[PDB]
This record gives structure tokens, C-alpha cells and sequence, in this order.
């Protein structure tokens, strides 16, 4: 009841910015402050706290002056109320304009504040400040303690209100799918001597690694007697044996050979072995240069479509294909890890030679792509790439497959934000391109 | 299931001690934390270009909206924000002769167009330095576009030969102040900064209130004593021996403001690693310039000190470096990398997932999600899906949540460009810039100077 809170009156979201702005900033000087901006619960009475406002409570009545606020019927009804009780307060100088418009016309003030005296903030908000300041110490206006800390609580209870977390538990998809099973022996074989001179273990059928004098693999010992016919003459006693449980667990260390090394060496086997089977899967190949990515061709999948998920496309005059690479990791958890690209082809079978078109390509589009597109891609692909309803299988020996689930690891979270109100990514989108030209 | 933590974001301080997590809130609020009297300018361009200059200074003088004021908060003002008057009538001006860049353009060699470019704008901001008593804070350096289309970097080489004579400079295209007058051939321009044209201005206000002495802001609640170090390498590619690479401390307080310490041009990269190591000698030197820098601005040697850097530590380094660190010096050796392919997508919604979430590995290992979707401001650091960095401790004792804090807490910190917040730590953020700027001029041996002179 006091007429301590000066009161701002002002266009709600015109005038918005420049209010919130010019109550903190008194606040923080120790006035107090009145304003609709301030307040979270405004319903159908709140004006009649204005009015218990404006007419109890209000040493000053500055009012935002802007053609946009000065049209509106609200702000001439606040007028009216200010001037009424300005008359009754007698202190003529009680409403003071601040004028933040530009293109404003004084003529068009209302005949009621036409003659008053006002600060201008178009020119800035800065020497606006300083001037209202001056007019406010003149009118002797009551001012407490200055006090920011109050400005930064108001600004943040109020001005974030909903633009926090919440303690929501969040589940995420991933790119790392979990290795069910693996061969139980890894097996070393003294092929060499039998083996001739020169011979790459990359072309060898099932995934094997040259590692010192010997040829690692989970296959039998006659498998690759098909490409070496000496190993027909091979002696099982030669070959050491590993049980691969030890290996994942890294009890096992020998003197043959450390357990980092091995843990390396089943990674590059189970990395050949995904490049044979996708070789078998049907989808074409993308050289990359650390790794090999795979991608459908135009018109291989139904209607270019997977689970109900676009996997081939069209962009401008060049097609895209969603691809997918993939490389093995054993910590920390066995897991093949699939990384997601986007290849482009002139007409949905002939990529596009030049790297740079591929790479602007690339950006473009990912910049188009929102959470859902890279998810769903991702997971229809390996779901295609699926042998039975929960897994799929790489050959790294005759009788002997590797078992990776379809469904990625998921991870859990304790917190969580809400969904916008307003999807602005488009736009988003178009500033970043901005930023980066 | 696979648990994840979150990682509280942290705010920076601001004037009067008001703690805010946006720098562009926390400024338009309260003020920098340290506000400097104002802010004397130095141009160095053509007539156009000094025209740009003092109309964009005038306009920036007056409130500028966003399109999206909820990504990107509008600038108040400079005098509303920051306090002081960075006005256009005290600017001295050097003005560069459209003449002089032409004629320097002829040449045929970018390296000699550059270095003859960079030459005339330092030779120009000297003499005006020396010759008058002109107290000119800042240097700004208002190129037409053109000149960074042309002109390996201009920026570096000019940070560099700068980086001689330790006056600082802010460097601006005639695009960035005035793209309203840049079109292209259908009367739209080239950049249309419309939507965040209270972005631009908050930027570059920041830049310059960060390179005419003012702290725009600071971490809060940062431990005692403890500093961070970023080693930054980068390879000679002109060095007859492939394995010559220069080497560089970057000291970084709570402060945020930062000091970068040279080191020897020594055989620090491996070819076969990728990875590049220096002998314990350069190890000692370096690690020693920058506990007697932290004694003489802080008076007692740092309680911890964290060595962040993009590669693997060997033994010998980190007992070389181990070896300069007093026994109350915690010596931690914590890599950080961003290539580890690991992206988590979230199961509804077109929003990636929120920035701070972490997922530990182990006791020394753990991905950070730096880059993100911030509540706060509706949006995302990057429109791509998330890539978390990996952080593993690499050598010396600590705790993995500790470290995760820390760098986040270092990614905030970030004058250059303001913005919630960063992908990278401001530790190993301009390390391949620092590294351009250092082996742009490595005859010249710098005192330890800081950020003010590099980015």
C-alpha cells in the first residue's frame, strides 16, 4: 500500500525486452519495482492488481512510449488510471514517458501526457538511464540499500522459469551395439612354414592376423586350406589356444603374448569380419579412408525403405544414402561401435568422385537431419542387417560366429529438459550455415 | 542399464558478485567483473572502412533485438552493458591507402601478400603507438573482407608479429560491421545477419571489452590454487627434421583471462605415434616458467596443476615435469579427445541430448557431453548429433567427476565469442590457433604473454 514499488507500465511483449531490462537495472539500485513482467501468475485479476497498484502503490508512473504501445487500448487505460491519480497526488511530473521508439511522432502522444515532461531512451539506454536517474533523485523518490541480489533472484525464478532441468529419468539410444557371445578359443597356428612367402592374411576367407610367427584366428585348424593347400600338412599340436573368456577379462598374460596385444588382435579380427559379412550382406561399399562404410543403392530396399525409415533419398539434383561404418571395441564392454554417414550418388548408384562435394553434401543435409532422422536411420539399418529377431552374426570361423545384438546399449539418465514450445531448429539450421560463411 | 551422471553447469561471475550461467544475461544484468574507464580505439583501414567502423560503434551505442530472443539474448547497449563509453569521436585512425593493399596484393605469392599486408598494418600500429602519446586500448583492425579472402592466416601472422611489441588487437571485416551494405547480385547480402544481429554486436562488444583490459567474467566457485595448463603442439612443416615441433604452456586461473608460455622448437613429434612428446629438459623449462609465472602473480606455488593435452603422456616427461612439481603440487596429466565415436540419440523428439551428461568408464575415464542442447537458451551447440569428448586421466592421482567439472567449468570461459557456452575447454580450445600463431614467428623469443596478444 506503500509508494515505495515505482510503477512501469508497458506493451507486454513489445515493450518487454527494454522493461525487464530497465526494472532490474532499478531494482539493483534499491528501488523498488512494479511491473507485469515481474510477475509468473498472471490470470484475469491481475489487472486489478495493477489497478491496486497504480493507484496505492506508486511513487512514479513511468510508461514505455512506443507507437506500438502507444496504439494499444491497455496502455490508454493504464493512462487513464495514472492520470486520475495523478490528480489526486498532484504530482504532474508522477507519469514520466520514456520514449524508446524511433520512428515516434510526439503528436501522437495522447492529449492527456502531450505536455509532460519525458526521458528518452531512443537515443540509448545508457544516457536514457542516467537522465531518468537525475529525474528520479530530483523528485526525492525513496530508494533502500542497493541490491543486485535481488535482481539476480527475481531474474531467475521468474525470467527461467521454465527453462531448467528436471529430474526426469531420460533413456537413450546409442551407437554401440552389445557383443552377445564370441568364439570360446582364440588360435594361433605356425602356418608360415606352410604358408607362402608374400601371402596377405587380409585376403584370407575367415578373419586372420600375421602376428609374429603366427596366424591368429578363431577358425579350425583347416580352413584356409582351401587358399594354403601345406596346411592340409599342418599339426594341431602346433597351435596354441586361448580361451577368449580369459582374454576379455585380461587374466590372461603369457609370455607369448600380452593381453593388450590380443585384446588388438581380436579387434582387427572381428572388424575383418564385419567387412566379409556386409561384403555378404548385399549393400554396396564406400571406401573410406581409416575405415569402410556401407550404403544401399537406389531402389535395393522397399520403396527406398526400411522399418518404415528412409534410408535413400533425394537432395536437389544428387541422391543421398544413409551409411554406416564400424569398428569393434572390448572396454569397455565388448561392443561393435556403428558410426553413421551420409554418400552421395549422381543417380543412386555411381558415388560422386570429388571429396568436397561429398563432405558439403554431407554437412548440408546432417544440417537438415534432426535427433529422430540420425536414430531411426541408424537402428533401421542394423535392424535390415538382422540374421534372426535379436542379433546378427559375423563368420570368423566354419563353426564358429560372432553374435552382435540389433538393438543398440542404452543408456539411462536421472535428469531431463522439456520439449520446446516453439521448434525454431530450421532457423537454427540457417544461422549456423551463417556462422560458418 | 548403462548409468549416466550429470554434470551441473557452472556459472561465471559477474559484476557485485552476481553469479549467472549466461554471459550475455549475466552482462546485460549486472556488468562485467571488472569494468575498465573506456575504451580508446585505433583504426587501421581505408576511409569506407573507418566509416563502417564509426557507424557500426554509433549503432551499437543503441539497443539491438534478436530475432530469437531466446537463443540469442538482444544487447541492452555498451555503455548499459558494460559501463563504459566506447565512443567513435575518441578513435584514433590509421587510414591504409586503397594504394597500399593493392600494390601489396600484386604479388603474386600469398605468403609475401600476407606478410607485406600484415607488415603495413604493423609497421601503421606502431608508429601511431610509439610516436604519439595516444593511449589507444584497443587496435582494431577493420580489413575489407577481401583481405582475409585473400589473405598463412592474416590473423596469425599479425597476433604473432604483435605478439612482438605486446599491444592488442581486435581484427574485424568490413562484412562483419556493415553486411546491410554488402549485397550479391540479387540485392540480398551475403551474410544476412538480420536474425542475429543482437548476436554479432554482443560478440564483438565482448571481444573488445576483453582486449582493453576488462574481465568481462570469471568462474565462481573455483577451488584454491589450482591451475591448468594446456600444452599446445604444433609442427614446423618447413623444419628439415620432421620431428621439430614448438611446444606452449597455457596457464588458465579461474580468472578465464589466461598466459601462454613458450617452449623450445625441439624433436617433440613422433611420426609413428602421431602423438608428439618433448625431452625432459623443454618438459622442465616449460613446467618451471609456469609455476614461477603462478608464484609471482599468486605469491605461494599452485596447490594442483592439470596438464590437459589432445594426445598421450610418456614416463619420462611426466618425471620430467614430476620432477619441477613441490610436493603440494598435485600434478595431474588428463588427455582429452573428440574423436571417440560414442553418440547417445534420445529415444522422442527432434532435441539431442541435454549438454553436461557424462558417462564414466571408469575410475580415470569418462565421456562429457561439452556440446549439447541447452534448456536455457531452446537450443543446440551444434545441429549435429551430440559427439561427447573422451577425458582420461592419463598420469597422477585425482578424481574423474572432479576433472568433468573442471572442464566444463573451463568450457564457459570464453571472452572471444559469447555464447552459454563452448565445446571445448578453453585449455585446448585455441590450441591449433596458438600453435598457428607460434610457428608463424618462432625466431622471436616472447615473454610470457597472454590471450590479449594470441586469440
Amino acid at each position: 500500500n506503500a509508494r515505495n514499488k515505482i510503477f512501469i507500465s508497458h506493451a507486454a511483449p513489445d515493450d518487454n525486452d527494454f522493461t525487464k531490462w530497465l526494472a532490474l537495472k532499478l531494482i539493483a539500485l534499491g528501488y523498488e519495482v512494479w511491473c507485469d513482467v515481474l510477475f509468473l501468475d498472471k490470470g484475469a485479476d491481475f489487472w486489478k492488481v495493477i489497478d491496486k497498484e497504480i493507484r496505492e502503490g506508486a511513487i512514479k508512473f513511468l510508461l514505455a512510449t512506443s507507437e506500438i504501445a502507444i496504439k494499444r487500448d491497455g496502455v490508454l487505460k493504464e493512462i487513464a488510471v495514472a492520470e486520475k491519480v495523478k490528480k489526486q497526488l498532484k504530482d504532474d511530473n508522477f507519469i514520466i514517458p520514456l520514449i524508446i521508439d524511433e520512428n515516434l511522432s510526439y503528436d501522437d502522444l495522447p492529449p492527456e501526457i502531450i505536455r509532460l515532461n519525458a526521458v528518452d531512451f531512443k537515443k540509448s539506454w545508457a544516457v536514457g538511464l542516467q537522465d531518468l536517474l537525475k529525474a528520479l533523485d530530483d523528485q526525492k523518490v525513496e530508494k533502500n540499500s542497493p541490491d543486485p541480489d535481488k535482481s539476480n533472484a527475481l531474474y531467475q525464478q521468474i525470467f527461467l522459469h521454465n527453462k531448467g532441468i528436471i529430474e526426469r529419468e531420460e533413456i537413450y539410444d546409442s551407437n554401440w551395439f552389445s557383443i552377445l557371445s564370441f568364439p570360446k578359443e582364440l588360435r594361433f597356428h605356425d602356418y608360415e612354414k606352410l604358408m607362402p612367402k608374400g601371402f596377405d592374411v587380409r585376403e584370407l576367407t575367415y578373419p586372420a592376423v600375421r602376428y609374429k610367427n603366427y596366424l591368429c584366428t578363431f577358425a579350425w585348424e583347416y580352413d584356409f586350406m582351401h587358399q594354403l593347400p601345406k596346411t592340409e600338412t599342418y599339426n594341431s599340436s602346433q597351435t596354441i589356444r586361448i580361451p577368449t573368456e580369459e582374454i576379455l577379462s585380461g587374466k590372461y598374460d603369457s609370455p607369448f603374448i600380452g593381453n593388450f596385444e590380443c585384446q588388438r588382435l581380436i579387434v582387427q579380427l572381428l572388424n575383418k569380419a564385419f567387412e566379409l559379412r556386409m561384403k555378404e550382406k548385399g549393400v554396396r561399399e564406400y571406401p573410406m579412408s581409416n575405415k569402410m562404410g556401407y550404403w544401399f543403392e537406389k531402389g535395393k530396399l522397399e520403396k527406398d525403405k526400411f522399418n518404415k525409415v528412409l534410408l535413400v533419398g533425394k537432395q536437389k539434383d544428387k541422391h543421398w544414402h544413409f551409411g554406416i561404418s564400424a569398428a569393434g571395441k572390448l572396454y569397455p564392454f565388448p561392443v561393435l561401435m556403428i558410426s553413421s554417414h551420409i554418400f552421395f550418388t549422381k543417380d543412386g548408384k555411381e558415388l560422386i568422385e570429388s571429396k568436397k562435394i561429398q563432405h558439403a553434401a554431407r554437412r548440408r543435409q546432417g544440417k537438415n537431419w534432426w535427433n529422430d532422422d540420425w536414430r531411426n536411420k541408424l537402428l533401421a539399418f542394423v535392424k535390415y542387417l538382422s540374421d534372426d529377431e535379436n542379433s546378427f552374426y559375423l563368420e570368423v570361423g566354419s563353426e564358429e560366429k560372432i553374435y552382435i545384438s540389433n538393438e543398440p546399449v542404452q543408456f539411462v539418465g536421472k535428469v531431463s529438459y522439456n520439449m520446446p514450445e516453439k521448434n525454431n531448429l530450421k532457423d537454427e539450421a540457417e544461422i549456423s550455415d551463417l556462422n560458418d560463411l | 542399464m548403462k548409468e549416466l551422471i550429470y554434470i551441473h553447469e557452472p556459472n561465471i561471475l559477474f559484476a557485485n558478485g552476481q553469479k549467472c550461467a549466461d554471459p550475455r544475461d549475466g552482462l546485460a544484468l549486472f556488468g562485467p567483473f571488472t569494468k575498465i574507464y573506456g575504451i580508446k580505439s585505433g583504426v587501421v583501414g581505408t576511409q569506407y572502412g573507418l566509416s563502417i567502423f564509426k557507424n557500426y560503434i554509433n549503432h551499437i551505442q543503441k539497443p539491438i533485438y534478436n530475432a530469437n530472443n531466446i537463443t540469442r539474448p538482444m544487447f541492452p547497449g555498451f555503455e548499459a552493458v558494460f559501463g563504459c563509453k566506447w565512443d567513435a569521436d575518441n578513435v584514433v585512425f590509421k587510414e591504409v591507402t586503397k594504394e597500399e593493399i593493392e600494390k601489396i596484393l600484386y604479388t603474386e605469392s600469398n605468403h609475401k601478400r600476407t606478410y607485406d599486408l600484415v607488415s603495413l598494418f604493423i609497421n601503421k600500429i606502431i608508429t601511431a603507438n610509439k610516436n604519439e602519446d595516444e593511449k589507444v586500448d584497443v587496435w582494431f583492425l577493420v580489413i575489407p573482407d577481401e583481405i582475409y579472402q585473400y589473405c598463412a592466416q592474416f590473423h596469425d601472422q599479425l597476433k604473432a608479429r604483435l605478439l612482438e611489441h605486446t599491444i592488442p588487437t581486435q581484427i574485424l571485416r568490413e562484412s562483419t560491421l556493415a553486411w546491410r551494405d554488402f549485397k550479391n547480385k540479387f540485392g540480398a547480402p551475403k551474410r544476412d545477419f538480420s536474425k542475429i544481429e543482437g548476436h554479432l554486436a554482443w560478440t564483438i562488444s565482448t571481444a573488445a571489452f576483453y582486449k582493453a583490459g576488462g574481465k568481462p567474467w570469471k568462474l565462481s566457485d573455483i577451488r584454491s590454487g589450482v591451475c591448468y595448463l594446456g600444452l599446445v603442439y604444433k609442427q614446423i612443416e618447413k623444419s628439415s627434421n620432421p620431428k621439430n615441433a614448438c611446444c606452449a604452456a597455457q596457464m588458465f586461473l579461474d580468472n578465464g583471462d589466461g598466459t601462454v608460455f613458450k617452449g623450445e622448437v625441439g624433436p617433440w613429434y613422433n611420426q609413428e605415434k602421431h602423438e608428439f612428446h618433448l625431452n625432459p629438459k623443454e618438459a622442465k623449462a616449460l613446467l618451471t616458467q609456469a609455476l614461477n609465472s603462478y608464484k609471482e602473480q599468486n605469491g605461494v606455488f599452485p596447490k594442483e596443476i592439470f596438464i590437459h593435452a589432445k594426445t598421450k603422456f610418456n614416463g619420462q616427461e611426466w618425471n620430467a615435469f614430476q620432477e619441477v612439481t613441490p610436493e603440494g603440487t598435485n600434478l595431474v596429466g588428463v588427455t582429452i579427445t573428440k574423436t571417440k565415436p560414442l553418440k547417445l540419440f534420445k529415444s522422442e523428439g527432434n532435441y539431442p541430448i541435454m549438454r553436461g551428461n557424462a558417462f564414466i568408464v571408469n575410475e580415470r575415464s569418462a565421456f562429457l557431453w561439452t556440446v549439447g542442447y541447452v534448456p536455457k537458451t531452446e537450443s543446440t551447440l551444434s545441429m549435429e548429433v551430440p559427439n561427447p569428448i573422451f577425458i582420461e586421466i592419463n598420469k597422477g592421482e585425482a578424481d574423474i567427476e572432479q576433472v568433468l567439472k573442471d572442464v566444463l567449468a573451463l568450457t564457459k570461459l570464453n571472452y572471444n565469442a559469447c555464447i552459454y557456452a563452448d565445446g571445448v575447454p578453453v585449455t585446448l580450445r585455441f590450441a591449433d590457433k596458438i600453435g598457428e600463431i607460434l610457428t608463424a614467428s618462432t625466431e622471436l623469443k616472447a615473454p610470457p604473454l597472454a590471450f590479449k596478444y594470441y586469440i
